[PDB]
């Protein structure tokens, strides 16, 4: 069956839903990273049926302000008087760049989760990472996590918590693999399209050769890869060094001292014993930084291997047509 | 006292350890079906054996340089128990390479090579890395002994390397572990003398502070040392014949002298002739073509005085460096260039980085079973 | 890859068709509507694909693959360093 872990179930997305996420596409606000709106959907055969999703449209530009309750109030009273209700089983984001966690939606992540079990994270990934394996990523977040919800914090919570070991490179739920039975109207416009209309699928194909003459791709790509790992580990490795400057290097000259003034005085305190160790800021464990890090570069590899697999089958396709 | 004693409470042991082999596994499949399925661990059988070689070895030198002609240790070792390990059957699992690695071990210290293509034609079994290290390390002695530089400086640069995908662990590299990497090091460090011009294949197994310890030595030697020749072949002897371990330094004994001294003989008229060639082997062939003049100017760098120079360049060209043609009648010298090139080892670091980081990612994995 | 056997799929409904195609002509009589109308699709893929044919080129090729062999290297290396700080900070 389609059980993972928990109560939850492997995702089933409609087409449908796809073609109305691309209506409202990736423009009109190219770099803003604007969290496009939510998934609804219900539970159903071995798996969970998304059937649906609306926008969510903020106050964009290059800025993109937060929006009023009425708007997902009076969309969800108007969706249930079409079809069914609002049953809300995930949310979903493109938004500009090739696949990344922007921190503060690992916490509305883990917010949605602790309410709600039964939900998928979508990313949507197509000709801004190169369109391109793994387009569509479909993410649940730990139960080990979510049980010791809330909170993080900064050291505190964190270096407990962390220190009973939760997983966070975690369960991504497998979308299309058989019919879903509603494929039979667009199977009956696919035999006339085709037919007397192949100048539009023709077209659709010609606009391919444009793109790939024109584009940079690869390079562009790398360049805003070489990019981001750069930003990213070099946040991580300065992170890194202030905690271990802290943990060791202050605590070595400590001892260092501590030993040299010999450290116990029998008839009263022990006054400067009593002033010694006091916690730094970070004593321990910034794992909200650090995990939030990892699955950043763990985004960063995805698009280094789905670079490196656009590279070999057009190095063994540009070698294959030369030769003969 | 002590030391002797130790070799004779060895030897007992192994000849009591040989006679029970001899008698046992032939038949004896209830004492090792019983040895198949109780035990949980696996690892000890292998180790014993090597063990047992690398004690051998070192009694066997020390009873050899002490008597030095007539005395019973080659023939007993050779005779019952060597050639009764090598003839019967192996115990199911890489047991019959252990025990051929040790005959093969025993046939180099004794120099009496050639068998090597039945030992390799019966040793059809599967190369599980531990028996791919060992087959190496032999098989490059083999090559350097068969005077086959180009073969043999692969099969020691696999193995100095290390990357031969071991996962050892439960100490079976074993107490010799930097000295046998040395060993090795040594005689690519030879080999690397022999074939430089041509390699551009030293980085993979020598690391850049001893390519530039070595590359001085080397361009030293092929322009003026003697210092160079006697602090190599000092290094190395020591390193060839592998004697495991000496005795103890005192006027009285000659014995171990003797030793010592067909030693040093055997490998310094082989390595004096192949050190002569890699100074002919030097010079750089700078262009393909030479009319008369630059013939001549190359005479002068041979050889001067004056008188016999065109005969010897004869037999310094034909000892192997130069193929060529002559014109009588043109005057010109004709002969090719040997080249060679680059970017081949970065094909096997691409399959090797994939390999480390995948080891990586089994260990953190396999750590956090264990916090479940 | 997918589209790498559609295109495969298509190559050899190609090779059928203009088997085919010649062998109208062969027969009787035939090819007059794919004449030099099917004559400028082969010259129009031929000029594209591969471009020009001489042997300072294909060089250029074989050179350009690997260097997209070396920077396909590299990311394995970028991928393995980043395993190797991953590795030191999950202990």
């Amino acid at each position: 069956g389609g059980s993972g872990d928990s109560a939850v179930k492997q995702v089933q997305i409609d087409g449908l839903v796809v073609l109305k996420i691309i209506k409202h596409y990736q423009e009109e606000g190219q770099g803003t990273e604007v969290v496009q709106g939510v998934l609804l959907g219900l539970v159903v055969e071995d798996r969970l049926e998304i059937t649906n999703c609306f926008p969510f449209p903020q106050h964009t530009e290059d800025d993109a302000d937060f929006d009023e309750v009425q708007y997902q109030m009076e969309m969800m009273r108007s969706l249930r008087h079409v079809n069914i209700d609002h049953l809300h089983v995930g949310w979903y984001q493109s938004t500009y760049y090739g696949s990344f966690v922007t921190r503060a939606l690992l916490d509305s992540q883990f917010s949605y989760q602790h309410a709600i079990e039964e939900s998928v994270v979508l990313i949507y990934d197509p000709i801004k990472t190169a369109q391109g394996s793994l387009s569509l990523k479909a993410y649940r977040l730990t139960p080990k996590l979510m049980e010791v919800c809330k909170e993080k914090d900064f050291s505190p919570e964190a270096l407990k918590k962390a220190n009973i070991t939760f997983e966070h490179m975690f369960e991504e739920v497998p979308i299309v693999i058989k019919n879903s039975h509603l494929i039979n109207v667009l199977m009956w416009e696919l035999e006339k399209k085709s037919a007397v209309a192949d100048k539009h699928e023709l077209l659709s194909l010609a606009s391919s050769n444009h793109l790939g003459k024109n584009l940079q791709l690869l390079m562009d790509r790398v360049d805003e890869m070489s990019q981001d790992i750069v930003k990213y580990n070099t946040y991580m490795r300065n992170t890194s060094k202030q905690q271990q400057q802290k943990h060791q290097y202050q605590q070595r000259r400590q001892q260092e001292n501590m030993q040299r003034q010999s450290r116990g005085e029998p008839p009263l305190p022990e006054e400067d014993l009593s002033k010694l160790f006091k916690p730094p800021q970070p004593p321990a464990r910034m794992d909200s930084l650090l995990i939030a890090g990892q699955i950043n570069t763990y985004c960063q590899n995805i698009k280094e291997f789905t670079a490196q697999n656009l590279g070999k089958l057009f190095m063994a396709q540009a070698l294959q047509e030369y030769n003969n | 006292q002590w030391l002797w004693d130790i070799i004779d409470e060895f030897i007992y042991q192994f000849q009591s350890f040989s006679q029970y082999r001899c008698k046992t596994a032939k038949k004896s499949e209830e004492e090792i079906d019983f040895l198949r399925s109780n035990p949980k661990i696996w690892n000890v059988h292998s180790v014993l054996n090597v063990l047992h070689s690398l004690v051998d070895k070192s009694n066997i030198n020390r009873q050899l340089e002490v008597y030095t002609s007539g005395g019973d240790p080659e023939s007993v070792a050779g005779e019952y128990g060597r050639h009764s390990l090598y003839k019967m059957l192996g115990y199911f699992s890489l047991v019959g390479l252990l025990r051929l690695h040790s005959l093969l071990g025993d046939y180099y210290q004794a120099i009496k090579v050639l068998e090597n293509i039945e030992l390799n034609k019966k040793s059809m079994y599967s190369r599980v890395p531990e028996c791919q290290v060992t087959t190496y390390y032999y098989v490059g002695f083999a090559y350097l002994m068969m005077r086959r530089y180009q073969d043999a400086i692969r099969v020691f640069a696999n193995i100095l390397l290390y990357i031969q995908r071991t996962k050892s662990m439960f100490q079976r590299t074993t107490y010799k572990y930097e000295m046998i990497n040395k060993q090795n090091e040594q005689m690519h460090a030879l080999l690397a003398i022999a074939l430089t011009m041509y390699p551009m294949r030293i980085d993979e197994s020598i690391h850049l502070q001893l390519r530039e310890k070595y590359g001085d030595k080397m361009l030293r030697m092929q322009k003026g040392d003697p210092q160079v020749y006697e602090e190599l072949f000092s290094y190395s002897c020591p390193k060839f014949l592998s004697p495991v371990v000496p005795n103890y330094d005192s006027v009285h004994p000659n014995y171990h002298k003797e030793p010592f001294l067909q030693q040093l003989k055997v490998f310094s008229d082989e390595v004096q002739q192949q050190a002569q060639l890699s100074t002919i082997r030097s010079f750089l062939k700078l262009y393909t073509t030479m009319p008369v003049a630059k013939l001549a100017g190359f005479l002068d760098l041979t050889e001067q005085e004056f008188r016999i120079q065109l005969l010897v360049f004869k037999h310094k060209m034909k000892n192997l460096v130069w193929t060529s043609g002559i014109s009588a009648l043109d005057g010109e010298f004709q002969s090719a260039s040997e080249v060679d090139f680059y970017i081949d080892k970065d094909m096997i670091h691409i399959a090797d980085t994939k390999v480390a980081r995948r080891y990586g990612d089994f260990f953190i994995r396999q750590i956090h079973k264990f916090e479940e | 890859s997918d589209l790498q056997q559609v295109g495969g799929a298509s190559a050899r409904i190609q090779d059928a068709l203009s088997t085919v195609l010649q062998y109208a002509e062969d027969v009787l009589s035939g090819k007059v509507s794919a004449d030099n109308t099917v004559g400028r699709f082969l010259m129009s893929l031929v000029n594209q694909v591969p471009k020009i044919v001489p042997d300072d080129f294909e060089t250029m090729l074989n050179s350009n693959i690997n260097d997209l062999l070396m920077v396909t290297y590299l990311a394995n290396l970028t991928q393995s360093q980043i395993a190797l700080n991953e590795k030191l900070v999950n202990l």
